[PDB]
RNA sequence: UCUUAUUUUUUUUCUAUUUUGCGCCGACC
DNA sequence: ACTGTCTGGACTGGTCGGCGCTATGATC
DNA sequence: GATCATATTGTCCAGACAGT
């Protein structure tokens, strides 16, 4: 917020960021994966 | 207080040191070394590096600062 | 280093005994900061006038503190009470605090001229019945969160600061009256350049630092933001630990900003001599640059932690007061009248040794808001002046039609029903905009409020609550009549951003001072944006503008100003308000001023050292000062050390 | 005589080991030394003809945990009792991180170093102007060998 | 010695790029190092090097640093076969006096009577001795006159050379820690000498290198420690001795003005490190400090330092010749010119950074060509700061010139000698008794004279050292000494004594004789036993050159007074009738008058931006300084002690 | 009677807008 | 190729209400 | 007295595995 920019820390890409809209739960779990040492790649696809 | 010797880096609670008769103490030590036979490896390492160290048993110590 | 400071308390112990009579019961005499502290078991004996406390002041040279011993100490529930009924009703007490590690009560009162006393009597008839040391603050009549943050600050740290007072009296009275071999002045910053401003006075004995601060203007290039920290003599100091005080000489960036830098990485550990109004300015100059560094992206120079180290490393001195801060130097602080808090540092080196006088900032004509300043000096050998408008051109035009052509077009834009906005600094002009404003509608000239945004409110609690380091009309005005100009009605503060869109969105004429002449952040911006497209309205400048920002942008009369709006898309601001440059209300020292000040300082001066502006200015002002007056007068670069005996 | 280690709680591995000597002084126990070096943190040496005596030297002490079943060859503590100064192994130019002083848990690059003195001289890495400060030289620890 | 950065590692590595890349294979380079300013190359074949003159000077060039190219101690020859092979191959015209060998670093020295035999004309022989040796050669100059100040230093240095090679690795490693470095700020402080005379010490500080010029001691007021020693309470000064990060130290020249604290640091161990000078000023100020310790230890007071420190500084002293650029620290470049105070003194020259700024320190120089000295450098490259002496700086300091000095010399030795008398003449060691004495020997090469001189106390060792260092003298004694074959030292009228029956002997004969012994202003040595042995004596006049200080014999004698008390030893005080002659020629001193002053302002090239005159009275100092930018308008100071002066 | 070192101009403000977890027990559908 | 044995995991959901716990032996 | 590092390491069903 302080930058106003969002941008991934692990690649760059500052440009190819996407908004998703899901459950808490859902992120919960996936920095759940993440903390027991397993990525989870979202792969993105259009709504259309 | 607890203080050590400079010269034979003994560790004493009195003003006098009953090992070396010198009359140097210093406030700050570490490497607390317990010293009980004569013969042990440890005492004859302590030998070779400090001559006038590790004489009797007791408490003594490596580098004082 | 050897210290004698035990055998100076000896003999200060065997003056007192044989002074002050043996029945007060002297039990222990100390040493907190530049202060000697006695306590004693019967202050009634020992204070029955106070001719004794001045002799025995006078004989010893130090500041006197009687206070009673822990041994004997009214519990608080019961001294509140009996500080209540000695206090008159009138003076409005708000607050009292107590100290029992060292007996101290402090007292936080509206009006504490009657809780100090007539001549100091009632403090010592106060201590007497309740058997508590008495120290009296002002309570401000607005309500400020920096100088109550910094006073909880101080209670909460009473153990502390009194190991870090105590440790800094030791240090001060390491020897006795000692004549320095020699004196050296050095300039790590300020010199021949504006900002970063740093000097360093050294002897053989003790180091002193001097208005440490930092380069705004410079902030991208680490060589010139800061001062020079590569100095030899300076590695030395901070290295050994050898710096025995710090004195700002007024709150501002280019002379407090670099202070918390030490005390974050822990380069210094002494006190700071400061005013407190100076004090509590600084700290909120500080935070106002660490939020905004922290905003822009940039790594933040200090944590507000190391502010808070500065604040408890902080020693509060007055107008006039002579303390012992080095074994031979000793510090007074007299009206800069450039801010509120503004102090031009006299150090007096050795028993007559040399005095030199470090003004820093000021002004001399007597303004409205302040007095003017101090030049008149016990003695004089070494005068450090600045030389922000020491050229020869440079000729600030005078308050008096300023003050007048700003009140007539804010008169203009509210006869037609637009709004005057007025983007000022934190400090300094904006208070004086406040009080000329303040003056005209006293006499009925306008009745519209006027709105004060972005920490100008904080500016003016602070202020409310320091009325002594105002001028002569505004004490006569708070002290010896009951109306404060401060707390007038028309001056009103906003509380969210809901209160701010209703004064946009309200049809009737008002003032809005704002809080960046820039009108780079701060509600400046938004009021500028919703405030442009209206023709009726009017903005007026009050301070210089810098090339690349958004105020200078407007002042050179662009129409439309393209800026970043919400989106990622370019929105123009349609600037049809009236826009007027009245830069006549600076607070820095003109060329006519500086030179009245040289003409009219008592006594002359052997050497003049012109500090604090542009190189090119500095040597004109030198150069003009030794054509005019004969004195030796000297424009050095960073990293020059003059021996001065 | 056989080396073995014995498990104490940190930060007072001292006071353990003076009640071991005290204990050994006053219950005639066949131990033959005891070592607390102050870089090793909750553990300490003791010498001893086997580990039966030394688990029974330790009996009876609460802060002594256990006593671990290995034999130390002399040689992996024959560095511990060496007259050697902490500044040694410390070049200018890598990047170390100070335990103790003022600068607690901070990470500088050291730039100068003696051994006279038993002091070094690091810059901060966090600091935006290079201002070097003084440090014991058994205050810091290396953290990545550079020049 | 303190540890620093030390990233010589990666400039070693460029340097052996480029000597791969320009010397051909067959050479075969194998290390590559720095000894002090100078660069070692190591190689296995040194046969495939020097084939071509035009070599080494164009990888000099290239590289921008001297070079001295040495073979491995792999390929050495045996000692008695090389030193048979340079002696077989030199000229039986060189006489070579003496070789030594250094199998550490494969060293010859060969200290020879003449030196340009051996070295040859450019170099041509001295490479070709390796060629037929493989090993690199160093040539000094053996005296005609026995030394023992230099023979002592020669065997102090070939004995301790493993420390004194380590000890120059180090200062090696220490100068090139950092490539070509633009400095960020330039200041000049002064511990000592500033708006005062003696005790001179200048510190020039960098934003990395840190330079002490001139350290020395003050001997007018030696009672007093503040005012004789030098500002060791400076901040900058404790901040760079605690630290150790003073990179160097260049004396200006042989006096204990600027020399005389110099063994006080190695004797407390406040700083070690490299102290470039020349040979003539380490030989001189070695003999002033030995001299200066005998003074303090038989006045009963506690000496200063002892001998083992002064050999410290011998072990720790870098020579440069006149001229010769080196490099001391990564931004300061250090050049010596020839000042014509002294014999060895030295204009110093400091270039910081890439032309970024140039500091000319001149000291005590004389710009009127002299006798025995070449007039001072009044050309360089560059200047932009100029730091001069002004001890005559004052309104009516101008002095009667050289010749009129001498025809009074020469008329007085003239009517005093013809009665049988013997004239004394006491002067410094160092000063202007070699200026005396080369009068003294011009007059006598007409055949007007053929009486004996006799050099007691060290006079004898100056003059060796004089004889030993020819080409740092005047343009006109080298020519006599180079391009025609007779010494003007070496005449038979100069004599020395060694011990009190020569001396004695001499008194009681009556001959007539010159006298030139050494004591200062007669505060003790063989001049006032002659004053004394003397003094009943009528037909013998006595000769005053320097200021004399008051309170003491030589001030008492030039008073007039006819009766001087003397205290002696063994109790009691010698009191006796005195009938000498007292005569005062002050023009043979060796400062510069106002007038030579101006001239040297006048004449310097380029002009630099600012001057700052030292070395004198507060009120000589203001004079010059005014007269100064009166005149020229250069801006000009003249700081107090303890000042620092930003440059650039 | 003698070697191997170099030398110079283009970046701006004194500051700012609704307590989890663990475990137990009981009851209801 | 069969056969008994060792190891691992799950044990319907939801709700109302309560009870109770989440530092301490040295150190100056 | 007021603080401070450390604070131990019931059954049943199904899949995999030595043994004969
Ligand atoms: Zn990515
Ligand atoms: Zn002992
Ligand atoms: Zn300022
Ligand atoms: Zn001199």
């Amino acid at each position: 917020k302080r930058r106003g920019k969002v941008y991934c820390p692990v690649c760059g890409e500052d440009e190819r960021i996407s908004k998703v809209e899901m459950s808490y739960a859902f992120k919960l779990l996936l920095d759940e994966l993440k903390a027991m040492v397993i990525r989870p790649s979202l792969r993105l696809k259009d709504r259309v | 207080k607890e203080r050590a010797c400079r010269h034979c880096h003994y560790i004493t609670t009195e003003d006098r040191c009953p090992v070396c008769g010198s009359r140097d103490l210093s406030d700050d030590w570490f490497d607390l070394v317990i010293v009980l036979d004569v013969e042990s490896r440890i005492a004859k390492k302590l030998r070779e590096s400090i001559p006038e160290a590790a004489k009797v048993p007791g408490k003594y110590a490596i580098r004082v600062r | 280093r050897e210290t004698f400071v035990d055998d100076i308390l000896k003999e200060i112990r065997e003056i007192i005994v044989q002074m002050v009579p043996r029945e007060a019961g002297i039990t222990d005499v100390e040493f907190e900061g530049p202060e000697l502290v006695i306590y004693v078991k019967n202050p009634e004996a020992m204070m029955k006038d106070g001719e004794l406390i001045k002799n025995l002041a006078k004989v010893l040279k130090k500041r006197i503190s009687v206070r009673p011993d822990p041994d004997i100490l009214l519990p608080p529930e019961k001294a509140e009470e009996l500080i209540k009924q000695l206090v008159p009703p009138e003076a409005e007490i708000t607050n009292i605090s107590f100290d029992p590690s060292v007996g101290e009560v402090l007292i936080e009162a509206r009006k504490p001229g009657l809780v100090i006393g007539k001549n100091g009597e009632t403090l010592r008839l106060i201590t007497q019945k309740v058997h508590w040391a008495p120290r009296v603050v002002r309570t401000p009549p607005i309500q400020s969160q920096t100088i109550y943050s910094i006073r909880s600050i101080l209670q909460t740290e009473s153990k502390d600061r009194r190991k870090f007072l105590r440790q800094v009296g030791r240090n001060i009275y390491r020897k006795s009256e000692y004549k320095s071999r020699w004196i050296r002045i050095t300039g790590l910053g300020g010199f021949r350049e504006v900002g970063r401003s740093a000097l360093l006075v050294q002897t053989d004995e003790s180091y002193v630092l001097v208005d440490f601060g930092v380069n705004i203007a410079a902030l991208k290039d680490p060589t010139k933001a800061y001062p020079h920290f590569d100095a030899p003599e300076f590695r030395y100091v901070l290295d050994e630990g050898l710096l025995d005080a710090i004195i700002i000489t007024h709150a501002a960036l280019d002379h407090s900003g670099m202070l918390p830098y030490l005390f974050r990485y822990k380069l210094f550990d002494g006190p700071i001599y400061t005013t407190p109004p100076t004090r509590d300015l600084m700290t909120l100059l500080q935070q106002d640059f660490i939020e905004i560094q922290h905003m822009n992206g940039v790594e933040p120079l200090y944590r507000p932690k190391d502010i808070k180290e500065v604040i408890k490393h902080t020693i509060t001195l007055d107008y006039g007061e002579v303390r012992d801060i080095a074994p031979d130097i000793r510090l007074t602080l007299h009206n800069a009248g450039h801010i509120l808090g503004s102090s031009i540092v006299h150090l007096h080196i050795g028993n007559g040794l040399h005095n030199i006088a470090i003004t820093g900032d000021f002004k001399f004509i007597p303004t409205r808001l302040f007095e003017p300043a101090v030049s008149r000096f016990p003695r004089l050998e070494t005068l450090v002046m600045e030389s922000t408008y020491g050229g020869s051109n440079d000729y600030q035009m005078p308050r008096e039609e300023a003050e007048k052509r700003l009140i007539e077009v804010i008169h203009q834009t509210l006869k037609r029903g637009g709004k005057v906005l007025i983007p000022a600094m934190a400090v300094g002009r904006a208070q004086e905009i406040m009080m000329v404003l303040e003056e005209y509608a006293r006499v009925g000239g306008i009745e519209v409020p006027i709105y004060l945004d972005g920490m100008i409110w904080e500016a003016t609690a602070i202020h409310t609550a320091y009325p002594e380091y105002l001028s002569k009309h505004i004490r006569e005005q708070i002290f010896h009549e009951g109306y404060n100009p401060f707390l007038n009605p028309i001056f009103k503060s906003v509380a969210n951003s809901r209160e701010r869109q209703d004064i946009i969105d309200s049809g009737e004429p008002a003032i809005i001072i704002a809080t960046s002449g820039m009108l780079v952040g701060g509600p400046s911006v938004e009021y500028f944006k919703q405030l442009a497209p209206d023709p009726k309205n009017s903005i007026i400048f009050v301070s210089y503008q810098a090339e690349g920002t958004l105020g200078r942008q407007v002042q050179r009369g662009l129409r439309e100003i393209p800026i970043v709006g919400e989106d990622g898309r370019t929105e123009v601001i349609n600037v049809n308000m009236e826009v007027h440059t009245i830069d006549g209300f600076s607070g820095a020292a003109d060329r006519r001023e500086l030179m009245s000040y040289v003409a009219r300082v008592r006594p002359r001066p052997e050497r003049i050292i012109t500090v604090h502006g542009e190189a090119h200015k500095c040597l004109d002002l030198s150069s003009s000062i030794h054509k005019k007056f004969g004195i030796s007068t000297r424009a050095p670069n960073n990293l020059d050390a003059i021996r001065l005996k | 005589g056989k080396i073995f280690t014995v498990s104490v709680t940190v930060g007072q591995e001292t006071t353990t080991a003076n009640l071991i000597y005290s204990k050994a002084k006053t219950y005639n126990l066949p131990l033959y030394a005891i070592l607390s070096p102050s870089k090793v943190k909750g553990y300490i040496f003791i010498e001893a003809p086997n580990k039966s005596a030394v688990e029974e030297a330790i009996r009876g002490i609460r802060h002594a945990k256990r006593v671990l079943p290995g034999e130390i060859p002399f040689s992996e503590i024959e560095h511990f009792l060496e007259e050697k100064p902490a500044v040694s192994g410390f070049e200018p130019g890598d990047i170390v991180e100070l335990i103790a002083g003022p600068f607690k848990g901070e990470k500088a690059k050291v730039v100068r170093v003696d051994e006279s003195k038993d002091e070094i001289v690091v810059e901060l890495v966090s600091s935006v102007v290079p201002i070097p400060v003084t440090v014991r030289g058994e205050y810091v620890r290396l953290i990545s060998k550079r020049q």
